[PDB]
């Protein structure tokens, strides 16, 4: 029974994360986030390793739930007549990266480097576990302000990672790649790299570069803030119009701009405390 | 200053 294992608290973020409520596990007072998803609104379904029919979001969350602090951990889930309930870990204190950038403006490159590196490691963990997130954006990244650790959240648009072409997409359009805009076709890794270029521009410029379809497909990146030549080069490479011209994750992490990253604790002490 | 906003996925 859900209501016996958890003391349920008020809505978190006034619905901005979805139907997510504060909670505490009665077993050990562990803080949790309790996310509700309506069966009627769930598009993609999968099966757990035993065979039970569950939302794809649960399948993907279970696949990445092993120990790496870079992705949000699913602690348990429950099925109800009309919905599924997901028990997620709740780091505290947190602020999501969208609100962080709004309040602080364009981030210093040392801080952007630390955040971007952690996002790359978290996305690599997903792919290593057979999961494609498909909605990487600052709104879906939580910052643990005390530990300087970032958490990727919201697998509600994700899919099993495959090497063949994707013809469906329900993530965020302004982070989606031009081959999706133009042809409704994309491959998972190179589309992820495009969204990471959007995210990195967002961090060092204070907002995303493109709002309209014509900007996404046009191939021009204007820098509205002072950004180093090395960082500009990485962003423009991630935002190559043709997917085969984009870097691999290995090439991103070996890029000159990515060298000498801060540790998470160093990041918190220099930039967050 | 420019207009920065969230974008729904869904
Ligand atoms: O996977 C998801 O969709 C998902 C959504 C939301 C959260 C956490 C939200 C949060 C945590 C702590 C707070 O103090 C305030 C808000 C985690 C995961």
């Amino acid at each position: 029974p859900l209501e016996s294992q958890y003391q349920v608290g008020p809505l978190l973020g006034s619905g901005g994360f979805g139907s997510v409520y504060s909670g505490i596990r009665v077993s050990d007072n562990l803080p949790v986030a309790i996310k509700h998803v309506e069966k009627d609104r769930i598009s993609d379904w999968g099966e757990l390793p035993n065979g039970t029919r569950v939302p794809m979001e649960v399948v993907l969350l279970k696949k990445v739930s092993s120990g790496f602090s870079g992705v949000i951990r699913l602690l348990d889930w429950f099925e109800r007549p009309d919905s599924f309930v997901l028990i997620l870990e709740r780091p505290e204190p947190v602020q999501d990266l969208f609100d962080f950038i709004t309040e602080r403006g364009a981030l210093q490159e040392e801080l952007a480097r630390s955040f971007f590196w952690q996002v790359l490691e978290a996305v690599r963990h997903c792919h290593n576990c057979g999961v494609l997130h498909r909605d990487i954006k600052d709104e879906n990244i939580l910052i643990d302000l005390n530990r300087g650790e970032l958490k990727l959240i919201d697998f509600g648009s994700g899919a099993l990672l495959k090497d063949t072409v994707y013809t469906d997409f329900d993530g965020t359009r302004v982070y989606s790649p031009p081959e999706w805009i133009r042809y409704h076709r994309y491959h998972g890794r190179s589309a992820a790299v495009w969204s990471l270029g959007i995210l990195l521009y967002d961090m060092v410029c204070g907002d995303i570069p493109f709002e309209h379809d014509e900007e996404i497909i046009g191939g021009q990146v204007f820098f509205r803030q002072r950004v180093s030549s090395e960082c500009q080069h990485l962003i423009r490479w991630c935002l190559a119009l043709r997917p085969s011209d984009r870097p691999t994750f290995e090439e991103i992490q070996n890029h000159p701009w990515m060298q000498d990253v801060l540790l998470p604790q160093e990041t918190a002490e220099i930039h967050l405390h | 200053a420019r207009k920065r906003r969230r974008h729904p996925s869904g």
